[PDB]
RNA sequence: GACUUAAUGUCACGGUACCCAAUUUUCUGCCCCGG
């Protein structure tokens, strides 16, 4: 009679679009989708439909487990003896049956006493149809002994309801790269999942085995079996569009790409980011407001726009709103857009021989489940194709490759391990583990009896799903230009990842007669332990360590399959209970279900010991980052509220203990940006990161670090920071402003604030990181990687960004005891002197009274060189090295921490008084290396007639023309490369091109520390004068004067005035004008280091010139150097060359000798006054009393009615202002000679 | 325009592609410098760019694909993707406006390889309908343009009457000598110059490596012929072969290509087919075909990419192969010892037949007997599955292997075909490699295994037969503990004996030509590359290359292999087995024989072969065999499983 | 019911969306005379 039967899923089945037999050959897809669920159209819309399993594919799943239910017995069921059945039809007989059998078929010795007929058939003839009426064709249901309807789905219905379109892969194993993919739609099992047929039977003596095999169908459609008996995304497009319209309105049609990866970033920060306003605003300083949320939309701020749109999709969540409108802007932003691949990747799908296997007599044959936990080790990405592309039924000449990519989820949004990659993954390590395997063949009429094939046919694995489900973390990633090491133009991409520490269900089924010791050893390899990494490797970017996962809670219970057979098919071989078979212990087990206590253990097993353990070696080493490390999280920047222009990147970590992210993020380094530091460290040493491109390209960095042919040979994993405990405050604000070079100020567009991790030389950041490094590295690239990661050790390569200033510089490596043997047993003064100035020299007694500033105005001719120097490769021509440089203060020097607008605590009772501390990291007194570098630069730019890299050119004047104007062509900064670069922008860099020296912060080292000041509220501070805004206006006073050139102010001891005028001047002057800062003393020692690389031989020499110029020639530092402050002297300690030497001070005078004949190239124990700027140049930074010679300067007051004036002197600004005293262009020469008298003017 | 000059740079990127002097290796940087001109400047103009841009870049797209060379055996899916994208490009340079001529030479040059490639997505009614439309368009150009003629003789092959066009076809010197072979053939229907151009073709097919493109068609032209039951093919299969057999000569490396088989099945049908002395000579020829085809193995691209003095022969061979590939587009048989006999077996794929070629030595009688395989074949691959899954417990289903090969193979035991005190070497072909052949049963009442009458010997090919040491014997064992530990300490095992854990350097370090080399260690088989199948020595094993390269002191050595051939050779997923075992190998480092299991056997039983051959080295295997339980196999298949596992490769 | 199976033969758990890419380059928290 009619048995119905309830078709039940416990993981996403493979769905089919349906076609008839004969329709079905014109259809890959189709025909590789033979044994999956069908699908048919049941409308003319192509949108909804209904699913059903068809009973032939019931039928052949209910065979084959007959077929192993009689093997299990030995041909028998409940004692009636069954024949070896029918599999093989004549064609000359008959028609082929619409499926033939390429598998092989379980036979047994016949024991039945007749041969079976139409009159008498065994169970197996009864329920394989032989003996009936109904045939090859289908004529009515009444000719079937046997007859299985169709599985008709039990839940119009969407095809995008059910399915979702998935591309598969298959992995080349020795490439590591995909060979071809194909497509399948992954119906959702946990909604529409249960499937009921009806099997009729009219023969009641195959019932019990018919039933039975009901109960033993394992799979069915790609998915573990129970066989029981019983539109807002096309407003949010169009909203997308007019946004990314709005930006090319604006000319900032690039930003639509960090917007839409910002937006989508916003699903981490809740609706309540975008309703309370809690985007980031920008700077005061901006009246534009932030750079990207305040670009105006249809003539609103983007940041109400997005309020407007969130309030009109609210229904479909912040999460789908924020996914798909940041996917719609991706998405729009690519296709205006549009590296360039030629060809895209191959969608690929897919003898009539009976193979009787006959497994011997009385042999065990059990099933082995393993149930454990999948914990994700690292990062993880399940790459899956864009969803517009995934559309079933509707899945997508010029190959537009994507950008953007998103991790595998379900439809709850949960992560998803699934059955395909684990399946790929635990192929792969098999094949490792047995040391040979095939490469997947895909249409073989035989199977393929490699032992990697016959045991994973053995294998059953399930999907696995997190319950977590808050959304992916975006890794962005840049390729850096090797030329010019800055950003590729439209290199950014990203993928999505799931947080590391996610735990994943693991279920693997071993259906055999014994339990292979390679399944075991990769079980193992897989396993994490007590002093053991777990290493399995699933999804992709295992190149970027992203998806090593861990074996965890591992527990093999073992079916006892020939005398637990009933236990096992009453069970259901516990298909949708292995989550509760890992929680239950040994005693709530069911009765077939035993522990096996057989597990070998790792060092028992010699596919583990010989081929997994070796595979990978793990490379484990400290970084030591005495410096504030800034790898910056851009997108994050845009989307949290601290108003932060550069943040340090963190991540966000699962805690298993807690089932939860862990609140405080973990800061770390990339594991890309750890992997691509190798890659260039590699590069740049073997030559190969200069190469144009690298198609089958044989290269040691390709054979390394792998190409889009090969995968890479070495992982690389997060450096992740493990000593943000320490620090009181990891987070450190600093502030860096660009200084006018004319007018001597900063530039109130150009101020700009990092936020770096404080590290610093007492204080490092220890940045705990691992690479792997696969079997079979050669010696030499073995030695390369080792080279690579010695170059990261001696600071060639600062981690993050802003490493020319001193950012990320590494102190040093520790190299864990856990590293393999091999890989750790591999790894003065410038005699010059300024003649000064007349006019000071011949003053006894300090008469005369001079500008705090002069100009320097040196010639148009800026000699900008179009031979960059490349930085993909360190030349031997040219030389890299490191200079340990030792800063003397002269006078005291200031310079304010600036984060802390109230470092001395004095505005309380001082209100709106600045006050700073001195720059400090973790305590100890630094000067920053921007502010080192800004002012060699600014000192390099002047001796090498370099153009004004920093001009406030729109600053108009009060005339016809801004200043960008009145400044002459050749000194505007160097734009681009096509031109060619100054001097100073080619070594210190545009934004273009990164500059060749890097400056390291200036750690404090000896001397009195503070200018100890009595009377004052701090005694190390020191109430300044106010320092007001430069007037342009006073060096050009009419339209005809030009720019006349870069602003220096004088070594004076004028700070002494400033100190004595303590007491006066917090009660004349207004708080809020002036400020008091920490101010150090005279005498005291800072030592920093400039790392140079790929340096001209005069280039090393100008700037060892430009550090130390002389005995009499220092450079003016920090806050206060029109009050005499920050006079401080650089004296090279040492100078290195590598290819790592000490340079003699004979080559280093060679060097400094060598740049003062390009400077008289250009002109047209060297004497640098003989060139006239030079000359000008190093009065202006002459240091007098280093003598008998205290230059009183200072600026003139205002008028006669002002403080610090003394009688008689009519020094005041109404006497100097006037063109009635002096002519204005006098006023300019003046302006432009250094140390010309003031007073008395000359 | 800016597009022009674009399009000309591209054009003479194209030009310098095109160059038959260009490397492969530069010509793929070439078009992609070429395509990235042309896809970005179409990027920009979209539909709007000009026909001219549209065939530049089909006619890039057209060398991409002629740059992709087959990986595997099948075709590759980029080589298709290439040419169909080509299609889809000059098919906007058809439907926009000399242009269109231009336009439909490339069109249809991309189709006639699209087709022969891909028959379903460009088959021959789709590609004769516009290869005809270049016709009357113009493209009958031979004078100038390789490419039509291409054209005009695919139309030739499609049965379209190409009369008129035939006489400027003959005088164009562009034309090669199968083109105006087939042109004979198939326009004028002559036999008599379609025999003289085709000779010239053949003559010419010495030189030039198998892997170009004229090997193809040249086969393909005789497949047509054969289909056409023409009287030329015989010939002109024979003769082609000769010129195979020519240019195999320039490690046993083969260059893979489809048609290689089919043109051995060709020749090899051929001479059956013209087979007192005459009937003899070509039953000799068809035992030098055998021979020829089983000399050398093809190896896959692939494999041929991912494998040091032969580093060097090799890729100069490869760089040979591969750049004639883009060129086409831009010991005597008788000398065996007298009491023996050798069966030279040949597996035509053509015809369904299996061929034995028998070489009476006392007679010096040539006589060939046919055998259906595909029965065969399914047993062994019953026998080969049940054995990977059960390995002893499978002797069930090599009995009824066994019982298969003598009914299947029923001279082998008649007298007229095998005599029978006579030795028997064995050359067997494909999957009869992996048969006991030593072992078969004949199709009768209490047959008789086939060692009990002939001592068995076997060969991968004749021409791994050597003429020919001391009398030390080594033990190189890199085996578990648990087995041989007795047959360790034997006393006549030498002083370069490595008893455990010998490593791949102990292999190369033998050099005074053991009397008996036993290297027991386990055997690892690469699935594609013969030459990366591998002992499992120490240090990392010794694979089939190294033992080429390294082992030199095995000269006239008798090596008993403790690795099942199963372990060294890949199981058959296809009636082809062109993997040679690690054993033959040692066969060209000039070892006298190797003696191993052909299947997995208990180590006890490997044992009792080297001890029973520590003593008179020169026994025969097969008198081992039937007292070692050989000739019981209906009493127990299992000791009949494991005495027929082991066979002798090699010869005297 | 039909949509929507074919029956003596479905290895599709026969196929890791894989592979390559340093969020970075540049920028002194500087400072005097006219509304
Ligand atoms: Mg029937
Ligand atoms: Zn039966
Ligand atoms: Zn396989
Ligand atoms: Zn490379
Ligand atoms: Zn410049």
């Amino acid at each position: 009679m009619n048995i119905t039967v309830e078709l039940t899923f416990f993981e996403p089945y493979r769905l089919v679009e349906w076609f008839d037999w004969d329709a079905r050959k014109k259809s890959h897809s189709a025909m590789r989708g033979q044994a999956f669920a069908q699908w048919t159209w049941k409308g003319k819309g192509r949108t909804a439909g209904k699913s059903f399993i068809t009973g032939t594919l019931v039928r052949s799943a209910v065979i084959k487990a007959v077929e192993e239910l009689l093997s299990l017995n030995n041909g028998k069921w409940e004692g009636v003896p069954c024949c070896n059945g029918s599999f093989q039809t004549d064609e000359s007989k008959g028609k082929k049956p619409s499926f033939l059998r390429k598998r092989h078929t379980l036979q047994w010795q016949a024991n039945n006493k007749n041969i079976c007929d139409k009159e008498e058939a065994c169970p197996f003839c009864i329920l394989l149809g032989r003996f009936d009426n109904a045939g090859k064709v289908h004529e009515r249901n009444k000719d079937y002994d046997i007859h299985f309807s169709n599985f008709d789905l039990d839940h119009d219905l969407r095809l995008v309801d059910i399915a979702s379109g998935r591309i598969l892969n298959r992995v080349d194993f020795d490439t590591g790269k995909a060979k071809d993919y194909f497509r399948t739609w992954e119906a959702d099992y946990e909604t529409y999942g249960t499937y009921t047929g009806r099997i009729t039977l009219r023969n009641e003596h195959a019932k019990k085995l018919l039933l039975a095999s009901l109960g033993f169908v394992d799979k069915l459609c790609g998915a573990l079996c129970r066989i029981e008996v019983i539109d807002h995304n096309d407003e949010l497009r169009k909203q997308a569009e007019v946004i990314v319209e709005a930006f090319k309105q604006n000319d900032k049609l690039e930003k639509i790409r960090i917007l839409a990866d910002a937006i989508r970033t916003l699903r981490l920060h809740g609706e309540g980011v975008i309703e309370k306003d809690e985007l980031p605003d920008g700077k005061e300083e901006r009246d534009k407001g932030h750079h990207l949320w305040d670009i105006k939309v249809q003539g609103t701020a983007l940041r109400t726009k997005l309020k407007e749109l969130w309030q009109s999709n609210k229904d479909i969540g912040w999460r789908k709103f924020t996914e798909m409108l940041g996917s719609n802007l991706y998405l729009i932003y690519k296709k205006e857009t549009g590296r360039f691949r030629i060809l895209g990747d191959t969608e690929y799908y897919s003898s009539d021989l009976f193979i009787p296997v006959t497994p011997p007599e009385g042999i065990e044959t059990k099933e082995w489940i393993i149930v454990g936990r999948l914990k994700a080790a690292t990062p993880f990405y399940f790459g899956v194709q864009q969803p517009s592309d995934s559309i079933p039924g509707k899945e997508k000449l010029v190959i537009n490759e994507h950008t953007s990519f998103n991790i595998l989820l379900d439809k709850e949004n949960r992560y998803r391990i699934p059955r395909s990659a684990l399946r790929g993954a635990l192929r792969r390590d098999l094949r490792t583990a047995f040391g040979s395997g095939c490469n997947v063949s895909l249409g073989g009429q035989i199977l393929c009896n490699c032992k990697v094939c016959i045991e994973m046919r053995r294998i059953t694995l399930k999907d696995s799903v997190s319950d977590f489900s808050e959304p992916p973390e975006i890794r962005y990633r840049i390729a850096k230009n090797p030329g010019t090491a800055t950003v590729e133009d439209g290199s950014l991409f990203d993928i999505e990842v799931g947080p590391e520490g996610l735990t994943f269900p693991f279920v693997l089924r071993y259906r055999g007669h014994k339990f292979p010791e390679q399944l075991s050893s990769v079980i193992r390899y897989w396993e994490e332990n007590d002093g053991k990494n777990g290493m399995a490797w699933l999804g992709g970017l295992d190149s970027t360590g992203k998806g090593r996962f861990a074996l965890k809670d591992i527990k093999i219970f073992e079916w006892d399959l020939n005398q637990k057979i009933n236990e096992y098919i009453k069970e259901r071989g516990m298909r949708g209970k292995e989550k509760e078979l890992l929680e239950m212990g040994e005693s709530s087990l069911p009765d077939g279900l035993i522990p096996y206590k057989f597990f070998e253990e790792r060092e028992c097993l010699f596919p583990y010991k010989e081929n997994l353990k070796p595979q990978w070696s793990e490379v484990q080493y400290t970084i030591e980052v005495g410096s504030p490390l800034l790898t910056a999280d851009t997108i994050s920047a845009l989307t949290e509220p601290g108003n932060r222009d550069a943040i340090a990147y963190k991540k966000r970590v699962y805690n298993d203990g807690n089932n939860a992210i862990e609140p405080e993020p973990r800061f770390a380094v990339k594991s890309e940006t750890h992997r691509g530091i190798f890659r260039t460290a590699v590069g740049r040493r073997t030559g190969d990161l200069g190469k144009e491109d690298h198609e089958d390209c044989t290269c040691d960095m390709c054979i390394i670090f792998g190409n889009e042919h090969e995968s890479s040979k070495i992982r690389f994993e997060d450096l992740e920071l493990i000593n943000g405990n320490e620090f009181e405050k990891l987070e450190k604000h600093i502030d860096h402003v660009a200084i006018d070079r004319f007018t001597g100020g900063a530039l109130d567009k150009a101020k700009f604030d990092t936020y770096p991790l404080a590290g610093s030389p007492k204080k490092p950041l220890k940045l705990k990181g691992r690479f792997w490094i696969k079997k079979g590295f050669s010696g030499d690239h073995k030695l390369l990687i080792t080279t690579a990661l010695s170059d990261i050790r001696d600071g060639l390569y600062p981690l993050g960004s802003k490493g020319g200033v001193g950012y990320g510089w590494v102190a040093g490596i520790s190299i864990d005891d856990n590293v393999p043997d091999d890989f750790k047993e591999m790894i003065i003064n410038n005699d010059y002197v300024h003649p000064g100035h007349q006019s000071p020299k011949q003053d006894h007694k300090n008469k005369n009274i001079y500008y705090p500033h002069y100009f320097l105005d040196s010639g148009s001719k800026v000699y900008r060189e179009k031979d960059i120097i490349t930085h993909e490769e360190f030349t031997e021509e040219l030389l890299s090295g490191k200079i340990n440089c030792k800063l003397e203060t002269l006078t005291p020097l200031i310079i304010p921490d600036t984060s802390d607008e109230n470092g001395l605590k004095l505005q309380g009772n001082k209100p709106g008084h600045k006050n700073y501390k001195f720059f400090n990291i973790n305590g100890e007194l630094m000067i920053p290396g921007s502010e080192l570098r800004g002012m060699l630069r600014t000192h390099f730019e002047a001796l090498t007639k370099s153009c004004f890299a920093i001009f406030g050119e729109d600053s108009t004047l009060s005339a016809s023309k801004t200043l960008g104007g009145k400044l002459d062509k050749a000194l505007h900064p160097c734009t681009g490369l096509s031109d060619g670069l100054c001097p100073g922008c080619h070594l210190f860099g545009t934004t273009d091109y990164k500059g060749r020296v890097k400056f390291g912060f200036a750690k404090y080292e000896n001397g009195p520390e503070w200018l100890i000041t009595r009377g004052n509220n701090p005694e190390r501070s020191l109430t300044l004068g106010v320092l007001e805004s430069p007037r342009p206006a006073f060096s050009i006073p009419d339209d005809e004067s030009e720019i006349p050139g870069r602003k220096f102010y004088l070594h004076h001891n004028g700070w002494r005035i400033i100190r004595q005028k303590q007491l006066e001047i917090r009660e004349t002057v207004q708080p809020e004008r002036n400020v008091t800062t920490e101010v150090m003393d005279k005498g005291n020692v800072f030592s920093f280091d400039v790392r140079f690389e790929n340096l001209r031989e005069w280039e090393l020499g100008l700037l060892l010139q430009s550090l130390d110029p002389g005995k009499n020639i220092a450079h003016k530092l920090g806050k206060g150097k029109p009050y005499g402050f920050g006079s401080v002297k650089i004296k090279i300690d040492s100078l290195h060359t590598f290819k790592i030497k000490r340079v003699p001070q004979s080559d280093i005078r060679e060097y400094i000798n060598k740049g003062y004949q390009k400077l008289i190239e250009w002109s047209g124990l060297p004497q640098w006054h003989v060139i006239p700027h030079i000359d000008k140049l190093y009065k202006l930074l002459w240091v007098p009393f280093l003598s008998k010679l205290e230059p009183d300067v200072r600026y003139p007051v205002l008028n006669e009615e002002s403080k610090g004036y003394i009688e008689g002197s009519d020094y005041t600004y109404k006497k100097l202002g006037d063109k009635d005293n002096l002519p204005y262009k006098t006023r300019v020469k003046g302006l432009t000679t250094p140390w010309s008298p003031w007073n008395p003017f000359q | 325009t800016r597009e022009d000059i674009d399009r000309k740079e591209a054009e003479r990127l194209l030009d310098e592609a095109f160059n038959p002097r260009t490397k492969p290796v530069d010509r793929k940087k070439i078009i992609n410098s070429a395509l990235k001109i042309l896809i970005g400047l179409y990027k920009e103009k979209k539909d709007d760019l000009t026909s001219a841009s549209f065939i530049s870049i089909a006619r890039a797209y057209y060398l991409v694909s002629i740059t992709i060379l087959p990986k595997g055996t099948t075709i590759p899916e980029k080589k298709k993707e290439a040419l169909r994208k080509g299609i889809e490009f000059i098919d906007r340079a058809i439907n926009k406006f000399l242009d269109s001529q231009r336009a439909f030479r490339i069109k249809s040059v991309l189709s006639i390889e699209f087709n022969r490639i891909d028959r379903e997505k460009c088959d021959n009614i789709k590609l004769k309908n516009l290869l005809n439309e270049a016709v009357d368009k113009g493209c009958t150009d031979f004078d100038t343009y390789e490419w039509d003629i291409q054209i005009a003789i695919r139309l030739c092959e499609l049965g379209v009457d190409m009369e008129g066009h035939f006489d400027n076809l003959i005088k164009s010197n562009k034309a090669n000598d199968l083109q105006k072979a087939k042109a004979y053939y198939f326009i004028k229907k002559d036999d008599h110059k379609a025999k003289e151009h085709m000779d010239k073709c053949t003559a010419s097919l010495k030189y030039t490596p198998c892997s170009h493109r004229l090997w193809d068609e040249t086969v393909g032209f005789i497949e047509r012929l054969k289909g056409d039951s023409s009287t030329l093919w015989r010939d002109f299969a024979i003769k082609t072969y000769r010129s195979c057999r020519v240019q195999e000569k320039e490690l046993r490396l083969r260059w893979y290509w489809s048609r290689h088989r089919v043109l051995y099945d060709m020749a090899f049908l051929a001479v059956k087919e013209q087979a007192v002395n005459v009937k003899q000579a070509k039953i000799k020829k068809l035992a030098e075909i055998s021979d020829s085809l089983k000399s050398r193995f093809s190896l896959r691209l692939s494999d041929m990419e991912k494998m040091d003095e032969s580093n060097h022969e090799f890729k100069k061979f490869l760089d040979k192969c591969v750049t004639a590939y883009q060129d086409g587009y831009v010991l005597e048989l008788t000398q065996v010892p007298e009491g023996w006999v050798v069966v030279h077996f040949y597996l035509n794929k053509l015809e369904g037949m299996g061929n034995a070629i028998v070489f009476d030595k006392c007679a010096n009688s040539w006589q060939y007997k046919e055998f259906q395989y595909k029965e065969l074949f399914e047993v062994f691959l019953t026998w080969q599955a049940n054995y990977n899954l059960y390995k002893e417990n499978a002797a069930e289903h090599l009995v009824t292997l066994c019982k298969k090969i003598g009914e299947t193979m029923p001279f082998l035991f008649c007298d007229n075909f095998i005599p029978n005190g006579k030795d028997v070497l064995f050359v067997p072909h494909d999957f009869l490699h992996r048969l006991p052949l030593h072992g078969s049963i004949e199709n009768k009442t209490n047959g008789k295994l086939f060692l009990e009458n002939h001592s068995c010997c076997y060969l991968p090919a004749w021409s791994f037969a050597s003429e020919k040491t001391s009398d030390e014997y080594v033990l190189l064992k890199n085996f578990d503990q648990g087995h041989f530990e007795t047959l360790q300490n034997n006393q006549i095992w030498g002083t370069q004996s490595v008893k455990d854990g010998a490593s791949s350097d102990d292999l190369e370090n033998i050099r005074n030509n053991p009397r008996l080399l036993t290297i027991l260690c386990h055997g690892e088989a690469n699935m594609s590359n013969p030459f990366r199948s591998m002992l499992k020595l120490a240090n990392g094993g010794i694979t089939y290359l190294e033992i080429l390269n390294s082992v030199k002191g095995l000269k006239g050595s008798q090596v008993i292999l403790g690795a099942c051939e199963t372990d060294l050779v890949p199981p058959l997923s296809d009636v082809m087995d062109e993997h040679y075992s690690v054993a033959t190998a040692l066969l060209l480092i000039g070892a006298a024989g190797v003696v191993g299991t052909m299947w997995k056997v208990r180590s006890n039983k490997t044992k009792s072969l080297i001890e029973w051959k520590l003593e008179n080295i020169e026994y025969k295997l097969n008198e081992w065999q039937k007292e070692t339980g050989g000739a019981a196999y209906k009493d127990h298949p299992p000791t009949f499983y494991r005495s027929i596992a082991f066979r002798s490769i090699g010869f005297p």
